């Protein structure tokens, strides 16, 4: 399951939108750091 | 914890209840300046329409006036006239230069935000009618819409974008419909809804090879799509996603460089692989209905609705605008890698290997 | 032409949320809520009457004025007389403040003074304590600063200094003058204000004073007017009203209205539907009318708002202003008032007064059915036509303070919260006036009413106030006026429109405030908001989603009643609505659920895993403004998870 999970959100982290790949980056950081 | 973030989505909703309700919206409004600008923009519509509809009564004569010579700093990869407003938007590999052909400027320049190895494949014109928007379709799957793309008070701004799919990428608009058919390397043609911001029909392709484009009709589903391998199916979406293929006939074994269809009732798929020979098919028929060779080596071609000139490229510099029935009217001399009708006048660019873009015209 | 096809064609990506940022709107500084309140615990009728005995200083006419109070002094005796206006007075003023500590005094002496203040003083330190004062009998205060009272033996005036009077007395305090060169006393009262303010380096503002007369002014000697001419405008403003209006040239015009028709008009003054009560109401009306319409909004609050008796006797002020000015009579006040004897107000005021005591001859003589004045009416008319061109920020209608009176009865009520709606409507600076004004308090009480036509307008009402100051969800819960609102989300007869509204206002009441959602939580709006889920209306969708997702925001107890009505498997059918205004609120509600894990048992994990999932199936999604959401959803996931997505994210590197 978290394995899935974290898939999707590489795909938010390189979202066209700007605003998006932004706020996916700053969560997907937050994570690295833990 | 700090790291917690909270999006506005909830608060911003909340404004619904902040403006006015009771009263009639400003569109509603019979003598608003936004309702007149927009009636004054289709009767600017109409004219337009009108005499480019006188312009094809007369028949088209031999082309080659050169309205202006410019020079962008980037490759020319893909070219759309705005159907009425002269913005000539040509874009590239990491910008879109928006050029003029009345003053002869530079109006804009862009940064698509892709990375060096993705590529601009498409482009559209939304919504072309009024209040347009730019449709910039990444090779990788990206689309995005920008707005405000040639306006002197306004900067670029960039509406929605979202990952399509996952030749590059193809795709053609539907303003009646409101559908979005993305399609490239993958096997499947999706059709992404731009009302309900879904994708409502994913039809498989069937074929090896990359859709290497796609054009459909007006009031009808007739979503053609050129392959690589050569073949060119046709699906119609109103039937099953299994049983939406129609016909498949294939005479042809090279990249479909530009399988385009007319917008008459009286539909022809005049496409062109990189073998370089027209063969006009019908969505009634198996076979071609007329044959053609013109150049051994294509590089890029064009075609024009209204009137059926196939603006074919050259490797030795030259520009054949032949008619569908094979008739010669031009061999302009000049990797012409781009030419682009108007959708109403006959206007027509060029663009060779070098970044040079011209506009040719018929008096 | 080819211009129809152009008009008919759908304008893709041209709607609020692609024009406008996603953005919430900042919310002012609601300074609306009053900063406390005041209550007059004790009053204080010191009465120098000196009944039977005339004042040196003037040499009053053989009629004279004689009637005090109301009251006749030479019919009754002398000591009777001093005694019965001290009850009167006592009584008239319980018609303003019945609830406080009376003690008269009636000629006192210096002690008596001295004890009577400092034992009301010492009743209620804190609190405001009213100084009447009658110095009808004795000698004119003098230029030093001092006012007369008697000695023991009734023998002697003797001098009180001011400032030893305002020693005595504590700082929350009002004073009342009614003597001849009163102003004297206001100028003195201020010296001494500032000589102890000079002291205090090595009680101003608190003091509030009113005054009968200006300096050098003197008291009419009129036979028509009662002598307690201003205690009278303070505490019997109808009265004097009626027999002042008697007096003016405008009764030409009303001819068969006399001052004995005037004293025995029917009603009394708490029926408002009665005749003597009609008058009363509207007086309230125009008076607070204005008030607000005059004086800065500052000092409104101040006066008209922090407490009721301060606000009535400030009410009836404005009265006395106009009748004294009538008889070379200027009032004066301690926190200067602009004049409004000019105002244009008084006009209608007039027109009442000639409507209502037009028809007495007839309900007097001939007993008819007394019908109640249009008054009201023609002021709820003049407030909606204001409202027709009323879009641009031009100078507020003056008739705001009017439509609150209205609210007050029930013939007017529906006619008044309509177009209190549509002002609302105009635009979010017009709630904050409203909450100014002091809407609020008003509003409120009819969330008790049980009438179902009543419902759909408040609903209209609090949308629009909730959306403002959403601090309010505070008060809402003390008063359970949350079940007021469950009821209309569950009556499938009301209009989806104004149901769009209650879920809304649902949805601000539980934002982030756990006290609400536990009583939310109580009422089982998680399972009255499923009920609704599948309404033929996009709005309510979204927002009974949102709703949803904050009443479980740190709170496990809803996530269970979540789980035994299996919200999560109902809200997997709107994570493919077409609406993506639905789509995002779908996605918030499913991230707040899994959030508030809190490690709870085995059953809560397979949930959000089974949730996980279901959001995982949201990915190719055009609106990135969803996929926002869906980031934050994540978030939700990824906290309660910390160790296991470290696990994940410490692998792949």
């Amino acid at each position: 399951v978290y394995t899935q999970i974290w898939r999707v959100l590489l795909h938010l982290a390189a979202d066209p939108y700007p605003e998006v790949s932004d706020v996916a980056m700053k969560v997907l950081n937050s994570i690295a750091y833990k | 914890i700090s790291a917690t973030v909270q999006t506005g989505f909830c608060d911003w909703s909340a404004r619904y209840f902040a403006q006015p309700v009771m009263k009639i919206p400003e569109e509603h409004d019979l003598e608003s300046q936004i309702r007149k600008e927009r009636e004054w923009r289709f009767l600017r519509n109409s004219r337009v329409r009108r005499q480019a509809q006188q312009v094809i009564q007369k028949g088209i004569t031999r082309l080659d006036d050169q309205i202006f010579l410019n020079r962008n700093p980037g490759v020319p990869s893909v070219v759309k006239f705005h159907p009425f407003t002269p913005c000539i938007a040509v874009a590239d590999k990491d910008s879109i230069c928006f050029w003029d052909w009345e003053k002869g400027e530079k109006l804009d320049y862009f940064h698509n935000g892709n990375p060096r190895y993705t590529r601009v494949t498409a482009m559209e014109y939304l919504n072309g009618q009024d209040c347009s928007l730019l449709l910039t379709a990444t090779d990788d799957g990206a689309i995005r819409v920008w707005k405000n793309f040639a306006d002197l008070e306004k900067n670029p701004e960039m509406v929605t974008a979202w990952q399509g799919l996952s030749a590059g990428m193809v795709v053609d608009w539907e303003q009646e419909t409101g559908l979005l058919m993305s399609s490239g390397d993958v096997r499947i043609v999706r059709i992404w809804d731009t009302d309900r911001e879904m994708k409502v029909q994913d039809i498989p392709t069937g074929a090896d090879s990359c859709v290497t484009s796609l054009s459909c009709d007006s009031h009808r589903s007739l979503i053609v799509a050129g392959l690589g391998d050569g073949s060119i199916r046709v699906y119609d979406r109103r039937m099953a996603l299994s049983e939406c293929r129609v016909m498949t006939y294939r005479e042809h074994t090279a990249w479909v460089v530009k399988a385009s269809l007319q917008k008459r009732p009286d539909g022809h798929i005049v496409s062109v692989s990189v073998n370089g020979d027209v063969r006009i098919f019908d969505p009634r028929m198996p076979e071609s209905v007329n044959v053609l060779q013109i150049v051994k080596g294509l590089t890029a071609l064009d075609i024009h609705p209204q009137a059926d000139l196939i603006a074919c490229g050259s490797v030795n510099q030259f520009t054949a605008i032949y008619n569908s029935s094979g008739e010669l009217i031009n061999n302009i001399k000049y990797a012409i890698s781009c030419l682009a009708f108007h959708p109403h006048w006959p206007h027509l660019a060029v663009g060779s290997n070098d970044y040079y873009i011209s506009v040719y015209s018929v008096e | 032409e080819a211009d129809l096809t152009d008009w008919n064609l759908p304008l893709a990506f041209m709607k609020k949320r692609h024009c406008e940022k996603i953005e919430g709107s900042k919310s002012l500084a609601q300074s609306w809520r009053m900063k406390d309140r005041m209550k007059t615990v004790s009053v204080a009728l010191v009465l120098c009457l000196n009944v039977g005995v005339d004042p040196p200083d003037v040499v009053k006419t053989t009629p004279c004025a004689r009637l005090e109070c109301w009251i006749d002094p030479l019919s009754m005796g002398p000591q009777k007389a001093l005694e019965t206006i001290g009850a009167n007075l006592q009584k008239q003023y319980e018609n303003w403040q019945p609830r406080a500590r009376y003690k008269q005094s009636l000629d006192p002496t210096v002690d008596e003074v001295k004890k009577l203040c400092t034992s009301l003083r010492r009743n209620a330190k804190e609190e405001r304590v009213l100084f009447h004062y009658n110095g009808h009998g004795v000698p004119r205060p003098t230029v030093n600063g001092e006012v007369w009272v008697f000695n023991k033996n009734y023998t002697q005036y003797i001098p009180l200094s001011i400032y030893d009077l305002q020693t005595w007395m504590g700082s929350p305090s009002i004073f009342v003058y009614d003597c001849s060169n009163a102003g004297l006393i206001v100028k003195s009262f201020k010296q001494f204000a500032l000589q102890r303010e000079q002291e205090l380096e090595v009680s101003m503002k608190n003091c509030i004073q009113l005054a009968a007369c200006e300096a050098t002014e003197l008291l009419p000697m009129i036979p028509d007017l009662p002598a307690d001419l201003f205690t009278s405008c303070l505490t019997t403003p109808i009265k004097i009203a009626l027999r002042w209006f008697c007096m003016q040239k405008c009764v030409s015009l009303v001819p068969g209205v006399t001052l004995d028709l005037i004293e025995k008009i029917p009603g009394r003054l708490n029926d408002r539907r009665t005749p003597l009560g009609e008058l009363n109401w509207i007086f309230t009306a125009i008076t607070d009318t204005i008030a607000w319409n005059v004086l800065p909004r500052d000092l409104f609050q101040k006066l008209f708002r922090q407490d009721l008796l301060v606000a009535s006797l400030f009410r009836n002020f404005l009265l006395a202003e106009r009748i004294m000015r009538s008889y070379n009579c200027t009032p004066v006040s301690s926190p200067r008032l602009p004049p409004t004897y000019m105002h244009a107000m008084w006009q209608a005021w007039d027109l009442a007064v000639d409507i209502c005591l037009s028809q007495l001859p007839t309900i007097i003589e001939e007993g008819t059915a007394f019908r109640h004045s249009p008054f009201f009416a023609e002021q709820l008319t003049a407030f909606q036509v204001w409202l027709t061109m009323g879009v641009e920020n031009r100078n507020p209608p003056e008739q705001l303070p009017i439509v609150l009176q209205v609210l007050l009865s029930q013939v007017h009520r529906l006619r008044a919260l309509d177009l209190l709606g549509r002002f609302l409507d105009l635009g979010p600076w017009a709630v904050s006036l409203a909450l100014s004004v002091g809407i609020f308090p008003y509003v409120l009480k009819l969330l008790q009413s049980s009438a179902r036509e009543l419902r759909p307008l408040l609903v209209f009402i609090w949308a629009k106030i909730l959306a403002v100051d959403s601090s309010c969800q505070a008060d809402l819960v003390k008063d359970n006026g949350h079940k007021y609102f469950l009821s209309v989300l569950a009556d499938p007869y009301m209009p989806a429109e104004h149901r769009t509204m209650t879920a809304f206002i649902l949805a601000v009441i539980v934002n982030s405030y756990h006290t609400g959602q536990e009583a939310c939580l109580q009422g089982n709006l998680i399972a009255i908001c499923l009920e609704q889920l599948n309404d033929p209306h996009p709005l309510l969708r979204q927002w009974v989603a949102i709703c949803l997702g904050r009443i479980w925001q740190n709170f496990d107890s809803a996530r269970w009643c979540g789980v035994r009505d299996s919200a999560h498997e109902k809200l997997y059918s709107l994570l493919s609505d077409p609406i993506p205004e639905v789509r995002c609120a779908a996605v918030f509600a499913l991230g707040t659920f899994v959030g508030n894990s809190a490690e709870r048992t085995d059953h809560s994990t397979t949930i959000d895993h089974n949730v996980a999932m279901m959001l995982a199936q949201l990915v190719s999604d055009g609106s990135p403004m969803v996929r926002k959401e869906l980031v934050v959803a994540l978030s939700h996931l990824v906290v309660q998870y910390e160790s296991n997505f470290c696990t994940v994210a410490l692998q792949f590197i």
